[PDB]
């Protein structure tokens, strides 16, 4: 539905704050951010020798984090491509976070070990607790303001934190509806509203609204929200998110390299979008403020829009034929 | 009501001008003409900076950067041109507009360009590679002015076949058609200051403010002589509001914008007054004339 | 298929079915955009339905209006006018080879005209049926085929 050539070797991808500029990762360990209105790449910056797998824009826009696969984690201003701040770790980082509420703080999942919360102004970094201990694969995410963080281990217990304190303020352990566990891919969050949503090993999106959890307390039996699955082909789900508004929720099937669109309230699928059977898919982003979806795949990056009626359809236009309504006085003078 | 009076005439320019218009920052005044030139004249002096030559054929239409940085030159030779106006260096030419070029203007964020020509067919353009990024077959007649809104989301256009239509950006959608019943000929289109009006000239001695999200006409201007040529209209918002025009009679009306009513009639050029510029900061106003007259007048009121 | 299920399968797959192009025939009309079978719903003519008896005092209407009259003929008593509202159906141009042909349905009782397809229709093809104007006294015909009358009349 539209790529751009311009861009090799895509890898990951994210949206500025308002939908305007896309950073994505090459294999080179290059930015590319390209914008969506020109339609042509807005910035090259020498990020890393090793390529790029975690993205993430400033509140403002002038900061994004970026992380290597050599366990390289740097900030870089967008204006003139500086190696703001530069770290390194072990056990090599999966993610990387800004805080959404400040742009000073960020948090970081890394492969083997807890998450780390550290901040841009001091050197500091703040380990996140761990619940069993032993999960040594937690994915974790502020929220939609940053007050809390929810994190995940691969034996599903979530566990929601405090930002400022890392105090247990909820927790509870999500079912492969027997009894069994399952390993959480990931936890995303809507930007607008409180609506969040889990991709997990069992290929079951789940997505719940964090006051219930907040209302369940530590230990408690919360419902999601909604549950969402390809009941036809049971397929993984590489990367999912929401959409701008939060009541569209879109699911990539690395498997098949297809998009499933679902609702909300409802739930219901809204649609699919069938890619090249021949792409592996990678990575997926929603336009903040646009039907406009971003989707990595093979190192090649591909747009989907949707448009109104119009665009040719505006006489009157009308869709059904109209039965004239006759007057009183339709035939007097 | 303002008292405009005459401060400086400006003049140079070899055949009929065709646009001027003040600097953003209100440092120059760049005066588009029929003779391929472009002039940057000094606005506040009336000292002609310099001439910025170029384009093969008549110059229809010229627009300012939003950093007064640079120059989108919208020529007959179906050519736009993208110039420094530091240097006057042509750093983009424009080609794809099948047929003359008659208007153009910068998106809000000065990256991007919308162009109109005599093709009927809309071209949006970027800015750092000058790459026609969209072209729409907007009207039945030749373009006659393309703007933008306050953000760049909307594109308004106005062509001879009388009609002014609204346009998505991102997607060219055309969102809108407004219709007074008849079809009379809109020679100029723009969007309020506030992104919430359009001012549109007909060419039967009427100028039209509608609302957008109405999509009714809110007020109406008479009084003026414009049936044949593209006469600009501009807001006149450094002091009272009003709104400025040219018009056939060698006038340069200024109507109160509330009431609508002729708060003032600048006379003194010997021409049609073809082209008008408001000064963004001060109460300045340029008024250019055609080959008749060949002059550009600054006006300072004070208020 | 139920004529009702049909057409309610044709309004909702109309929109994304046929588009309206610049045309060699004339102006702009309608190609088309999926390969559409034989026989199968190609569009409605959708519009304003009136009666006969008030054909006139629109057409006059319109007369005094300078706005061209879009009407079809449903049957003696009925008319489909388009010229104010309706669809995408009025940029269909005429062929003396159609592919398409229309047809008067009855859907609850009430009556549309559908273009539905003399034959498979594939994608890109511009859309053209039977006029079948009655012979005046000449409108020249650009439709290019080789069966072409030279007039719609
Ligand atoms: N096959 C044909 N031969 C000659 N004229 C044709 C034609 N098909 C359509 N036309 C002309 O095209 C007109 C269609 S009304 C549509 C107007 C124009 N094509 C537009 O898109 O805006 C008719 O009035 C008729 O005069
Ligand atoms: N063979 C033909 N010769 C002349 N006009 C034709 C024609 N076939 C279709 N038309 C045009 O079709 C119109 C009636 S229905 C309009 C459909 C037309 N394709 C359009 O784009 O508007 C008439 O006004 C006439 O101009
Ligand atoms: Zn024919
Ligand atoms: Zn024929």
């Amino acid at each position: 539905d539209g790529t751009l050539d311009c861009i090799s070797m895509a890898l990951t991808c994210t949206f500025n704050r308002w939908g305007t500029l896309l950073a994505v990762g090459c294999n080179d360990g290059r930015i590319v951010i390209w914008d969506f209105l020109t339609r042509g790449i807005a910035k090259i910056i020498s990020a890393h020798i090793h390529p790029v797998c975690s993205l993430c824009w400033s509140r403002d826009g002038h900061k994004l984090v970026s992380a290597s696969t050599d366990n390289i984690v740097s900030q870089w201003d967008v204006l003139s491509g500086d190696c703001d701040q530069r770290f390194r770790f072990p056990s090599p980082i999966l993610k990387v976070q800004y805080h959404p509420r400040d742009q000073n703080k960020v948090l970081v999942c890394p492969m083997k070990s807890a998450p780390v919360m550290l901040t841009l102004s001091d050197s500091k970094h703040v380990v996140l607790p761990v619940d069993d201990d032993s999960d040594l694969n937690v994915v974790a995410s502020f929220d939609r303001r940053g007050e809390y963080i929810y994190t995940g281990n691969a034996k599903g217990k979530i566990l929601v934190l405090k930002t400022d304190s890392q105090d247990l303020v909820a927790s509870f352990r999500v079912t492969t509806g027997t009894s069994n566990t399952t390993a959480i891919k990931s936890i995303e969050f809507a930007r607008k509203g409180s609506c969040f949503l889990i991709n997990t090993a069992d290929r079951i999106i789940r997505v719940y609204d964090g006051r219930e959890i907040l209302t369940c307390g530590r230990d408690g039996e919360p419902e999601p929200m909604q549950k969402l699955q390809d009941l036809v082909n049971r397929t993984p789900w590489k990367k999912c998110c929401f959409s701008g508004d939060g009541e569209y929720i879109v699911a990539g099937s690395a498997r098949q390299h297809a998009l499933y669109i679902w609702e909300k309230s409802i739930g219901n699928l809204v649609k699919i979008l069938h890619g090249t059977r021949g792409e592996l898919l990678l990575d997926v982003a929603w336009h903040p403020v646009r039907p406009i979806i971003a989707s990595i795949s093979s190192g090649v990056v591909s747009i989907w829009a949707q448009n109104q009626v119009e665009n040719w359809s505006a006489f009157k236009e009308l869709d059904e034929n109209v039965e004239y309504e006759e007057r009183e006085s339709e035939f007097d003078i | 009501k303002p008292n405009y009076a005459l401060k400086f005439t400006l003049a140079g320019h070899t055949k009929a001008v065709s646009s001027v218009k003040f600097s953003p920052n209100g440092e120059w005044l760049a005066s588009s003409s029929a003779d391929k030139l472009i002039k940057i004249w000094g606005a506040y002096d009336g000292k002609f900076e310099k001439t910025i030559s170029g384009h093969k054929l008549g110059i229809s239409d010229v627009a300012w950067s939003s950093d007064s940085n640079l120059l989108v030159s919208a020529s007959d030779d179906k050519t736009l041109k993208i110039w420094d106006v530091s240097s006057g260096k042509c750093l983009k030419t424009l080609k794809g507009h099948s047929n003359y070029v008659f208007c153009c203007n910068f998106n809000p964020q000065s990256n991007l360009i919308v162009s109109g020509s005599f093709d009927e067919s809309v071209r949006i353009w970027d800015v750092k590679t000058g790459k026609c990024l969209k072209t729409l077959p907007a009207h039945s007649d030749p373009v006659s002015a393309v703007h933008f809104n306050r953000d760049g989301s909307l594109i308004v256009s106005s062509s001879y076949d009388g009609l002014c239509r609204i346009w998505d950006t991102a997607s060219g959608q055309c969102l809108k058609t407004l219709i007074d019943d008849d079809n009379p000929p809109v020679s100029f289109v723009k969007f309020s200051p506030n992104g919430k009006y359009i001012l549109a000239a007909t060419l039967d001695n009427t100028l039209k403010l509608w609302d957008y999200s109405k999509g009714k006409c809110l007020k109406t201007y008479t009084g003026h002589k414009n049936e044949k040529y593209c006469i600009f209209a501009n807001f006149s918002v450094t002091g009272g509001k009003w709104i400025v025009s040219g018009s056939e009679d060698n006038l340069v009306y200024i109507w109160n914008l509330q009431t609508k009513e002729i708060v003032q009639k600048l006379q003194g050029h010997t021409d049609v007054v073809i082209s008008t510029a408001c000064h963004p900061t001060e109460n300045i106003i340029a008024s250019a004339a055609l080959e008749n007259d060949k002059t550009i007048k600054l006006w300072k009121s004070d208020c | 298929l139920p004529m009702p299920m049909r057409f309610r399968h044709l309004k909702k797959t109309s929109k994304e079915a046929v588009g309206v192009y610049r045309s060699p025939i004339h102006g702009r009309g309608l190609f088309c955009k999926r390969n559409i079978d034989a026989g199968e719903m190609v569009i409605e003519y959708a519009g304003i339905v009136i009666r006969s008896i008030l054909t006139d005092k629109r057409e006059k209407y319109y007369d005094s209006k300078g706005i061209g009259c879009y009407m079809f003929r449903i049957d003696d008593s009925e008319v489909v006018d388009a010229t104010m509202h309706g669809n995408a159906a009025r940029f269909i141009n005429h062929s003396c080879e159609p592919n398409c042909y229309s047809r008067v349905i009855n859907i609850d009782g009430q009556k549309h005209i559908v273009i539905f397809a003399m034959r498979k229709i594939y994608r890109g093809e511009e859309l053209t049926y039977d006029y079948k104007f009655p012979i005046e006294d000449k409108l020249p015909c650009n439709c290019g085929a080789k069966k072409c009358r030279k007039f719609l009349n």
